[PDB]
């Protein structure tokens, strides 16, 4: 997250931290995700596509820090890693960038709700906030495009939704953006998602309910003029989510 | 490779 503010998991308790074990034993952060039911985390396919084997991954819930344990956190294996079959990569503009991780502890159990671990509601089909609406994004991604390190403490920021009409302009993204994607940015371009925020939640309040409106997917650079963040539009994948969460 | 879309990729 470029700009924005440090936070703790109490403020985004559906946030899932996803890591990969390397042969040799090294573990590294991969991507964010969102808990949508006790056994299911939703994320982005591009985070996993190069390394699709479920045994490589570890998922934490209730975690506020990247490389330190948070009191009350829970650690899970990935029982199933489901990637979208119509995923594609075109320069950077990923189509159908959505994935499901079925989680299971060493004890064989799913998530247990607490102050630090909660689910996020999904939107109704084709029901998104009006453009110009403010939404939140959360992650452990870079704080500056030039940074090497990820922040050790979770961050969040606010961005505003941008219409497809505006995003499809040539000086924004042209044909790279589809109606299955949502763009969002800051009016001053001073805050944005960045590398390592992929798979994380874009949350908007719709009819008095906090709703998973989008999933961090791609963008050209970060916090650059005329180059918004691009998010998978969750309200266009409800049938896909519903079928695959019975696997 | 320094931005969103290429996390956990074999090239990067």
């Amino acid at each position: 997250i470029i700009g924005g503010e440090f936070t703790t998991i109490e403020n985004q308790p559906w946030f899932a931290a996803i890591y990969r074990r390397h042969r040799g034993g090294s573990v590294t952060y991969v991507c964010g995700g969102s808990l949508i039911s006790p056994c299911w985390v939703i994320s982005a396919t591009h985070c996993f596509i190069d390394y699709p084997k479920k045994e490589d991954y570890i998922v934490y819930l209730g975690r506020s820090r990247l490389n330190s344990n948070t009191q009350g956190e829970m650690k899970f294996e990935v029982e199933n890693l489901i990637l979208h079959k119509d995923y594609s990569a075109d320069t950077l503009a990923h189509h159908n960038d959505i994935a499901l991780l079925k989680i299971r502890s060493k004890e064989g159990r799913c998530a247990q709700p607490s102050r630090t671990i909660q689910t996020i509601a999904l939107p109704s089909m084709y029901n998104d906030p009006q453009f110009g609406t403010s939404c939140e994004i959360t992650g452990f991604g870079k704080e500056q495009s030039t940074d090497y390190l990820y922040p050790e403490q979770l961050k969040m920021t606010v961005v505003k939704l941008i219409s497809h009409r505006e995003c499809q302009q040539p000086h924004y993204y042209g044909s790279e953006v589809t109606t299955k994607m949502l763009c969002a940015a800051d009016p001053q371009w001073k805050t944005d998602s960045c590398q390592g925020d992929s798979g994380g939640p874009l949350v908007c309040s719709l009819q008095g309910r906090m709703t998973l409106t989008g999933i961090v997917s791609w963008g050209r650079g970060c916090a650059l003029k005329d180059k918004p963040g691009v998010y998978t539009r969750v309200s266009h994948f409800l049938p896909w989510i519903r079928s695959h969460t019975k696997e | 490779c320094s931005a969103r879309g290429l996390e956990n990729h074999r090239m990067c």
